[PDB]
């Protein structure tokens, strides 16, 4: 994971300059984050996409679509890959009030 | 994607395998046009020391 | 990896699929690489089409037989000079 | 020890071509020799030269 949430790490901070060159928060701010734990390892990686987000969120301070679950992991110019486990990552998220 | 790829063949422990090398500016470069500072890389990947 | 960050230090896109391989040795000299067969048929199944090697190396890539080496079209090389310059026509 | 695979490649391969083969007495030769034992494998001379 420590790699994993680095790669993505520079991608948020890639997006945003690429996106809203003016907002500079996310280059310069120390930003301390947690990850529960909980995956299997080889599935660990599997959550990466909520982080290239969350980042995201605290720089515009706008939040998500409420109730919106979403997984998959992220490489360095956000091309998402397939993640394994569909079937109990589905039903879980269907008893938290998961929409979308 | 034109910036920052090229396919990268390699004999992985079963056969070969098409990797991607992919590689993405860490910061704004231009914060300063004269204060010098050298860029270093940060690799990642599992690499091994090697 | 060399390729990699020039393509990114101007902004170029590379040739359209081109993969390439081999080892630089801090002045632009390459060095052979080992596993060429495997290597190669990989190339094929992604539907690569202009693969490059070390020159040093080449005497390996022509004992594989003519379908495998049908609709590749090898670029051999010694020194990454000339590897620039068919990546960046 | 590798020395000693060699020839034995090369002597084997010789008994093949008599055995069943053509030859009645093959006769190597320094240009016949990739034939039977492959492509030569070193070639250290020195990468730069000047």
């Amino acid at each position: 994971m420590k790699e994993s949430a680095r790669i993505a790490y520079t991608f948020a901070r890639a997006f945003l300059m690429q996106h809203a060159p003016a907002n500079d928060y996310l280059v310069t701010s120390h930003i301390h984050l947690h990850v529960p734990e909980g995956a299997t390892p080889k599935d660990g990686p599997s959550a990466g996409c909520t982080i290239v987000t969350a980042l995201l969120s605290l720089a515009m301070g706008r939040p998500v679509r409420q109730n919106l679950a979403m997984t998959g992991e992220v490489s360095l110019t956000g091309k998402i890959l397939p993640v394994g486990g569909i079937k109990e990552k589905t039903i879980a998220a269907k008893r938290a009030g998961v929409t979308c | 994607t034109p910036p920052g790829v090229v396919m990268g063949l390699a004999w992985t422990a079963m056969g070969g395998s098409t990797l991607f090398v992919e590689t993405s500016l860490r910061r704004p470069q231009d914060k300063d046009a004269k204060g010098d500072k050298d860029g270093s890389l940060e690799v990642t990947g599992q690499l091994g020391e090697v | 990896i060399v390729t990699a960050l020039l393509s990114l230090a101007m902004g170029r896109p590379v040739r359209q699929n081109l993969a390439m391989t081999g080892e630089v040795s801090l002045t632009g000299k390459i060095l052979p690489v080992g596993g060429i067969k495997e290597k190669t048929i990989a190339a094929k199944r992604a539907g690569v089409t202009c693969i490059v090697l070390p020159a040093e190396n080449k005497k390996d890539f022509y004992d594989l037989a003519a379908f495998i080496t049908e609709g590749l079209e090898v670029h051999f090389v010694e020194h990454y000079r000339e590897i620039f310059d068919i990546a960046f026509p | 020890r590798n020395l000693q695979k060699q020839v034995e490649k090369v002597l084997r391969k010789s008994a093949y071509k008599i055995v069943s083969g053509e030859a009645e007495s093959v006769e190597v030769t320094p240009e016949n020799l990739q034939d039977f034992v492959g492509k030569p494998v070193f070639t250290v001379e020195r990468m730069y030269d000047v």
